[PDB]
C-alpha cells in the first residue's frame, strides 16, 4: 500500500561521472529492490535486500539506504546503462512499483533537421491527406512543433510519435504529421511545420504550396 | 540457462477473456514462486500475483480481484493466467516472473502483450513520400514511406530489401481510431538519388500482405 | 401516472395583448401547478394549487380551471415574459409534467440575409471542407435549407443549428454547414445554398465557385 | 435569500457513476422537502424522487429504480444523488428542488449538466472565414469563426478580446460524432474591415488552449 | 453434433446433362434431407428421409446413399434449377445444417467491360471522394481488382460487390469502389482501375485524369 | 395453401429484446411442429429449436441458450421467438418454419431480417455519375448513380420513374461503419443520351425521401 517516488524522473548523465538515483518510500520499509529495463527488452534484478547485487551484474551498480530514502548509486556511467529503472518495496504487500527513473544518455547541443513532404497523389484518392514534416537528429528531447496554414495555426488532427535515444550518435527524432480532408487540403495553399527547438529561439521552418 | 518463454501477442474484443501461458526451463518449475506483473505505456509496472507449485499458494493484489484467476499446470510445465473482465484499461504488456519467495523476481519472460480493441483486423496502404518538385537542399536528400491505416502490430518496413539500413529512422506507430499509422525517413546523398532504385518494403503477418512501392521523382 | 398535454406547443402574442395557455389531463385532477423557465436559467414556480400566485409572481399573471381542463391567463403580455411553460400535477404520483408551452414574442415579418463562405485554407490542409452558409435575422422561427452542388441537392453531411429568439429586435438566427472531403470538394465547381422562407416563395440564393 | 449550489458539469463514460450534491442556505434545510428533476433537450422535465431529512421520507420515480439512489448529508448541508446505470438515455440536466411537502417545487437549483460519454477531452481547432475573392455586397460585411471537433462543452468566443459584442451571433453547438462543431457570425460596416483588426478568441479551459485568429482579405 | 461437409462449395454445369452432388457425414446417419434455396426466397424441403421426395417437386431430383456418404443427383439440369442446396440431419440433436452446394449455371467464357468514373462535385463538396470503376458482364464469378494512383498501388479504402448470377445471360458483375478525403484525392493526379479476369492474362485498364 | 407470413425487418440496438412472430395458415397450427432457423450470410443455416403445440415439447440448440426463448400464442394464431441477449453476432435472417414430428421441416416462412447495429436511422445522399469528359468509346454509353451514406435497408433504385429497365445493373449494398454505399449501372445507346433524359430514382421508407438526380454531361 506504499507509494513509491522516484526522483528525478528524467535523469540525463555522461560517460565515465558519478550517478545518483533516489527512491522515496511513504513510510518505513525493511528491504529495497532495483529494475534494470532497457528500451524493447523484458526487465532484469540489479540489486536485492538494498545491498546485495544480482548474479550477472557489473561491478559499478551499488545500492544503500534506510527506511524511507534509498538510493542506487552508479560508480561509472557506461554506455550500455542507459535504460529506465524501476523501485520495488514490500513488507507491507502490496508489492508496489515507483514511477521510473529513466537514465538517458548525455550528448552535445543537437540542431534538428526538417523535411516537409506533401500528401501523395495515392493518398488524395482515397479522399485523404496527411502532411508529413520530419524532425531528425535533435539533443535534447523536447522539442515543440507548430503547424500553420496559410499563416493560420492549427492544433486538431495533430499525430506526434517520438523514438527513443540513438545507440550511435545518441540524438531523438519526431514524426509530426497533420490529417486533413481532400476539400480542406484544396481549399488552402500553403502549409507550413515550425520547429521551436531549445538550441536556438529561431524556429526551423520548411514549408511549400500546393498550386506549385 | 533459465528462460521463461511466452507467446508474441493476443488479441480479443472487450468482453471476452484471455489464458495467458509461462513456459518455463533452466530450473526446477516447482520450487521458485512464480510472479505476475503488468506493465503499461506511462503507469509505470504493476504487480498482480504470485503463485507458488508446493504448496500451493496464490497471492492477489486486491486491485486485481477478481480480473485475475491463476492456475498452474504442472507436467508440461507452464504457470496461467486468465483475464476475465477485459476492457481499455487492460491494454498492456503482461510479465511472467520467476522469484525465490515473497516478494522479489529475479528472472522475467518475455512479455506478451495484450491488446482489448472492437476493432478487426485489417491490411495496410504503404504511400510513397517524395521530396519538393525541383530539388533539395544541401547534398543530403531524404526520403520516406507512409503506412497508413493497418491493424495490428507489427510491420516489418525495410528499404530496398535489406540493402539499405544506414541512416534510417523508423517511427512508432500510434492508436488512430482502430487503424495504426507508422512512418519511416531516410537519409542519403543526392549521387545516389534518383541515379539509383530505392525502395521500400512492407509486410503484415495477419493480413499475409507484401507492398513494394517505388519513390518515382515528382 | 395522468399524461398532460399542453396545447398550443408554440405561443405567438405581441406585447400588451391577453394570452390564454390551456393543459389537459387524462382523468380528473385536485390541484394544478404552473412553472416558468427562461432560456439559460433554473425553473421557478408561478402558480400553485390552481390559482394562488407564488412569492416574487408579477401582478399580470392568473390561473384557473378544473378536473381535466386548466388554463393559465397572462391579461398583459411583457417583453420579459418570452418563456417556455409547464404542465405540473400530482394525487396520482407520479408526478408528471406537460409538454411544454412556449411563448415566443411576436415580430414583424423579417426576411433573411444570407453569406455564404468557402472552406477554409487550414482545414483543407487537415483533409475536410467545411462549406458554411448563415442565414441571419428572420420571422418566424421556420425554415428550409437546400444544399446544390453544381445543381444536384445534398442532403447526407448537413449540419443545422438555430438560435433562441433575440432579446432586442426578436428575429432568429441559423447556421448551416455541409461537411465534406478534400476529394469530394475538388471534384465539383458550384456550391450553393438556398433559403425557402414564409416570407418570399423565391428562394434567397447566394453561390460562389471553387476554381475562382 | 434561498439559494441552492449545485456544481457546473459532470462527464463520466458509460458504465460508471456520478455522486450529484446541492448545497442549500437560506432556510432550514431539516424542514422542507428536497425533489430531483431531470431534463432533456426535447422531451420535457421528467421528476425523479424526493426525500425528506426529518422524519426521513424517501420517494422514487418507478421508472428511476434502481437508476438513482438518493441520500441525504445533514452537517454539510447537501442532498446527494447517486446515478448508477449511466447510458446515452442518461445525457441530461439535472434540477435540485426545494418544495413544502408533496408534490410541488418553490426554488430551483443551478442545475448540473450530465454528459455520458465514451469520448475523450479533446482541444480545439479555431478557423477563420473570410468572405467572397473581391468584394461584399452592400455596406455591410459579415465575418466568421469556424470552431470544429473539440470536447466538451463550453468555449468562450470574443471578438476583438472584448472590444466587438454589437452585432454578433454566436450559434450553439451540435453534438457531431464525440466532438462539437461550433460557429458565429459578426456584421460590421465596410469603413472598419480591413482597415481596422478584427480576432476571433477562443479559449477551452479543459484543454488550457488560447486561441486568437486573424481573418485576412482572401 | 455430427459435422456435415458437402463437396463441392460450388458447382458449375451446362443446362441437359447429370449432375451429382454429394454430402459426407462425421458418422452413421440414418436418413438424410435436403433443401433448395433459390436467390431471394425462402428455402424448401426437395428429398425427405434420402429418397422421397417433397409435393411439388419436379420430376429430375433423386437422392440415395447410406451411413456416411449420401449423395443428390439430378438428372438433367435445368434453368430454374441454379440454387445453392443443402444438406440435413438428425438422430443427433442437433440437428446441423452442411455448408451449401451453389449450383451456378454454365456459360461460354466472357469477357469484363470496365468504365470509370471521376468522384462527383457534389462530393466533392463535402469533403469525401468516391472513385466508382463498374466491372460488368463477365464469367466466371472470379476476378481480380487493382486500384492504382499515380502508379502506386491502393489497398485500403477499397469496397467490392458483386452480384448474383443473371437469370437471362448468367453472367456475373462487381461494383469496385476507392474512398479517398478531398485532400488525398488533390494531391495525386492519375487514377486506374485494373481488371485481371481468367479469360485474358493482360489487365483491361480504364484511367483518367484529375487535371483535366 | 399453407403460408407462414412474418414480418418484414426488426432494428434494435445491443442489449435490448426483440419479439419475433410467425402469422401461420393453411393447415392446423396445432398439428405439426414449428421450428426455427438463423440464416447468416457466408457461415450457412443454423437450426435454433422447435415447439409442438399439444402436447406442449419446447426443444432448444445447447448453443442457443438462453439466447432464445420460444412461446406459442394459440388463437391468433402464431408462433413467438424472443432473442434476449442481442450482439452483434445476432445479425442475420430468421426463418419460420413448418414440419411434421422431429426432425424436418416441410414449409417455410418468409423470413426477417435483423440487424443489431448501434447506428441511428438517417437518410440518403445520391450522385450522379457522369461519363468521361468528351465522349465514350464504343456505341454503348454506360451511366451510374451513386448512393452513399444511408441507414437502414432498403433503397428502391429505379431508372426514368420505372421507363428504363432493360440493362441495368444495380449492385447489393455494403456496410460501412453504421451507413450503407450502393451503386447501380446502365447501358444503352449514344442516341438515347444526352438527347433523351435519363434520371436516376430513389426512395429510402425509413426516412421519407424521394431523390430525382439527372445526370447532366460534364
Amino acid at each position: 500500500q506504499i507509494v513509491l517516488t522516484q526522483s528525478p524522473a528524467i535523469m540525463s548523465a555522461s560517460p565515465g561521472e558519478k550517478v545518483t538515483m533516489t527512491c522515496s518510500a511513504s513510510s518505513s520499509v525493511t528491504y529495497m529492490y532495483w529494475y534494470q529495463q532497457k528500451p524493447g527488452s523484458s526487465p532484469r534484478l540489479l540489486i536485492y535486500d538494498t545491498s546485495n547485487l544480482a548474479s550477472g551484474v557489473p561491478v559499478r551498480f551499488s545500492g544503500s539506504g534506510s527506511g524511507t530514502s534509498y538510493s542506487l548509486t552508479i560508480s561509472r556511467m557506461e554506455a550500455e546503462d542507459a535504460a529506465t529503472y524501476y523501485c520495488q518495496q514490500r513488507t507491507n504487500y502490496p508489492l508496489t512499483f515507483g514511477a521510473g527513473t529513466k537514465l538517458e544518455l548525455k550528448r552535445a547541443d543537437a540542431a534538428p533537421t526538417v523535411s516537409i513532404f506533401p500528401p501523395s497523389s495515392e493518398q488524395l484518392t482515397s479522399g485523404g491527406a496527411s502532411v508529413v514534416c520530419f524532425l531528425n537528429n535533435f539533443y535534447p528531447k523536447d522539442i515543440n512543433v507548430k503547424w500553420k496554414i496559410d499563416g493560420s495555426e492549427r492544433q486538431n488532427g495533430v499525430l506526434n510519435s517520438w523514438t527513443d535515444q540513438d545507440s550511435k550518435d545518441s540524438t531523438y527524432s519526431m514524426s509530426s504529421t497533420l490529417t486533413l480532408t481532400k476539400d480542406e487540403y484544396e481549399r488552402h495553399n500553403s502549409y507550413t511545420c515550425e520547429a521551436t527547438h531549445k538550441t536556438s529561439t529561431s524556429p526551423i521552418v520548411k514549408s511549400f504550396n500546393r498550386n506549385e | 540457462q533459465v528462460q521463461l518463454q511466452q507467446p508474441g501477442a493476443e488479441l480479443v474484443r472487450p468482453g471476452s477473456s484471455v489464458k495467458l501461458s509461462c513456459k518455463a526451463s533452466g530450473y526446477t518449475f516447482t520450487s521458485k514462486w512464480m510472479h505476475w506483473v503488468k506493465q503499461r505505456p506511462i503507469q509505470g509496472l504493476e504487480w498482480i500475483g504470485n503463485i507458488d507449485p508446493s504448496d500451493s499458494e496464490t497471492h492477489y493484489n486486491q486491485k486485481f480481484k477478481d480480473k485475475a484467476t491463476l492456475t498452474v499446470d504442472k507436467s508440461s510445465s507452464t504457470a496461467y493466467m486468465q483475464l476475465s473482465s477485459l476492457t481499455s484499461e487492460d491494454s498492456a504488456v503482461y510479465y511472467c516472473a520467476r522469484g525465490v519467495t515473497r516478494g522479489y523476481f529475479d528472472v522475467w519472460g518475455t512479455g506478451t502483450t495484450v491488446t482489448v480493441s472492437s476493432a478487426k483486423t485489417t491490411a495496410p496502404s504503404v504511400y510513397p513520400l517524395a521530396p519538393v518538385c525541383g530539388g533539395t537542399t544541401g547534398s543530403s536528400v531524404t526520403l520516406g514511406c507512409l503506412v497508413k491505416g493497418y491493424f495490428p502490430e507489427p510491420v516489418t518496413l525495410t528499404w530496398n530489401s535489406g540493402s539499405l539500413s544506414s541512416g534510417v529512422h523508423t517511427f512508432p506507430a500510434l492508436l488512430q481510431s482502430g487503424l495504426y499509422t507508422l512512418s519511416s525517413s531516410v537519409t542519403v546523398t543526392s549521387n545516389t538519388w534518383p541515379s539509383q532504385t530505392i525502395t521500400c518494403n512492407v509486410a503484415h503477418p495477419a493480413s499475409s500482405t507484401k507492398v513494394d512501392k517505388k519513390i518515382e521523382p515528382r
